[PDB]
């Protein structure tokens, strides 16, 4: 019914498809960053997963913040000492946009362990706003996932949670995930989750909606598949820890399939 | 943003909000009359207000002839200026000051048709307005009407999740909000527009309540107290109480007597209890009531 906006979902889906291209980060920005690396960003994002968990923030907030961060680092060069400040202001902006009850600025200062001042967090917020030109209504993987979920016959919470998990893992690793659009990672995540849990595959109905096939998804799927097999070994573990929780059906404890037969 | 205050000449104050004041101003280089909304950040210990982040982020993407246009944003370190297209009046001042003997049906249909266009465009771009009322609907000298004030607005996902419950000026607030439902959707804006439609014909609010419970009761006394038949799930809702008086649905020709059969039909579909059956803006544009629209 109306909660699934039946008279608007297509308009919305099409519009999100247009917006993800405009809100897309530069795929090769890290090589042009003299002082930060994919590894540092992975640390940052993992921390933002913890911050999100600590303050009970929406997953959407997490995704928005990452979007803000990569887009900022796409045109603004940042010393390693300042990367966390960028990330803090990103999470603050995403919280103010997306949360009913955002944490106060002070709590953001508190989580940086007084690395930075309130004044610094606030000045960075203005800077980020300037750089993004207040373009904060960015399409996320989650925005696509929740729509894809409407195509399950029938709905399966383990499917939904595992897809959310996998999509979250992609936030951590700029290489390779910066080169895929949210809609495509969401597709790969959804198929992989579905295959893992039920043995089923990307539905034709979603071929109709998206124009994506297992053909067009194959590159992201092979990457996401590897990311999933290697996840217990990744240096960053906050997402796995989060997805042990019953809130998310403990999906991080499910075993990845060894082959996709794709 | 391509602006600076040097180029504006303020003319008069025209309004005031929770984060600042609005002036009518004039672009000294182009001649353009605008409305300047000043948001003081210096008086803010919490940085840029969330209302402002949402208003700019969402209005920058919403370009429609029936949606007020954000022309520019001047971002100093102490002040944030939103430059808006200027419209000489709102629907509320028009209803009071000049609609004394009434608003002609042509203009009501025209306005309602334009409001639906603007709202459909919002919903198509995953934006709920969440504060439609006559004060927030601007009219110009050319007969345009436009949604305005997107400070309580929100970008929604599909399906929607739980959002802020404190939403919509009370008289315009949907039953599903009043009953504390976990989810609300595009149907809440249609409800508001329904109340507004009725209000344009009578020049009086349809449900003028003084509290949430009074508001519900006024709605119930007009449309009847909903049950499982007219609205499945209603009696399960968090603030539904079995002790609610059970009023009868009054015939709809009694709710807004001067309204014709087509009008009554459209209005009844805007004010459907069940948000799932309530008409969408997109569907409402094709209602027979508008067949003769200018
Ligand atoms: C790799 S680093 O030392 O620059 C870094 C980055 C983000 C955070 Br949070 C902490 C430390
Ligand atoms: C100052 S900015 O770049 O954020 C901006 C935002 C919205 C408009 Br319309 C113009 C400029
Ligand atoms: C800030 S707003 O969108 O409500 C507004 C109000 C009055 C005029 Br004139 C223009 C814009």
């Amino acid at each position: 019914g109306v909660n699934e906006v039946p008279d608007y979902h297509e308009d919305i889906h099409t519009y999100l498809r247009e917006m993800e291209v405009k809100c897309k980060p530069k795929v090769g920005y890290m090589k042009k960053q003299p002082d930060i690396t994919n590894s540092m960003r992975a640390i940052l994002v993992d921390w933002l997963v913890e911050v999100g968990e600590e303050y009970k923030l929406q997953n959407e907030t997490l995704h928005l913040a990452v979007n803000y961060i990569d887009r900022f680092l796409s045109s603004m060069s940042v010393l390693r000492g300042k990367l966390q400040l960028v990330g803090t202001a990103a999470m603050l902006l995403a919280s103010k946009f997306e949360e009913i009850y955002p944490p106060e600025v002070a709590e953001f200062v508190y989580i940086t362990d007084d690395t930075y001042t309130k004044k610094q967090v606030l000045r960075m917020e203005h800077l980020v706003l300037k750089v993004l030109a207040f373009d904060l209504a960015a399409p996320t993987i989650n925005q696509f996932l929740t729509q894809y979920f409407l195509h399950q016959q029938p709905a399966n919470c383990k499917v939904e949670s595992l897809a959310m998990f996998l999509g979250e893992l992609s936030l951590i690793d700029a290489d390779p995930y910066l080169k895929y659009l949210p809609s495509v990672i969401a597709a790969a995540a959804f198929h992989l989750a579905l295959y893992t849990v039920t043995g089923q595959s990307w539905p034709e109905s979603l071929v109709q909606k998206t124009g994506y096939t297992l053909e067009t998804l194959k590159p992201c799927l092979l990457d996401l598949h590897q990311t999933y097999l290697r996840a217990p070994q990744h240096a960053q573990q906050s997402i796995r820890e989060k997805y042990k929780n019953s809130k998310y059906h403990g999906v991080s404890l499910l075993n990845p399939p060894e082959t996709l037969n794709v | 943003g391509p602006g600076s205050m040097e180029n504006f000449q303020k003319v008069e104050k025209i309004g005031e909000g929770t984060y600042g004041v609005v002036y009518k101003a004039r672009n000294k280089l182009t001649g353009e009359v605008v409305a300047l909304k000043k948001i003081r950040l210096d008086t803010e210990t919490e940085g840029v207000p969330s209302t402002a982040i949402r208003e700019i982020s969402l209005l920058k993407e919403l370009n429609h002839p029936n949606i007020v246009k954000l022309l520019d944003v001047i971002h100093t370190e102490n002040k944030l200026y939103l430059v808006f297209e200027f419209l000489h009046q709102d629907l509320k001042k028009f209803m009071d000051a000049s609609a004394l003997t009434g608003i002609p049906l042509p203009l009501i249909k025209s306005y309602l048709f334009q409001l639906l266009q603007g709202l459909a465009f919002c919903h198509s771009h995953r934006v709920l307005h969440r504060d439609l009322k006559p004060q927030n609907l601007l009219i110009n000298t050319e007969g345009a009407i436009k949604l305005a004030d997107f400070g309580l607005a929100r970008a929604f996902g599909v399906p929607v999740r739980t959002y802020t419950h404190e939403v919509v000026t009370l008289w315009y607030r949907a039953p599903e909000i009043l009953l504390g439902c976990k989810y609300y959707s595009t149907a809440v804006d249609i409800w508001s527009l329904g109340c507004i439609f009725a209000e344009m014909v009578t020049r009086r609010a349809l449900f003028p309540g003084d509290s949430e419970i009074d508001q519900l009761f006024r709605i119930f006394r007009t449309l009847g107290t909903p049950d499982e038949v007219v609205w499945p799930g209603v009696t399960s809702m968090p603030d539904y109480k079995p002790s609610f008086p059970k009023w009868a649905r009054q015939d709809f020709s009694k709710v807004v007597p001067p309204l014709d059969e087509d009008g009554r039909s459209l209005l009844s579909q805007m004010l459907h209890y069940d948000p799932n059956k309530r008409i969408s803006a997109k569907a409402a544009l094709a209602h027979p009531f508008f067949q003769d629209v200018t």
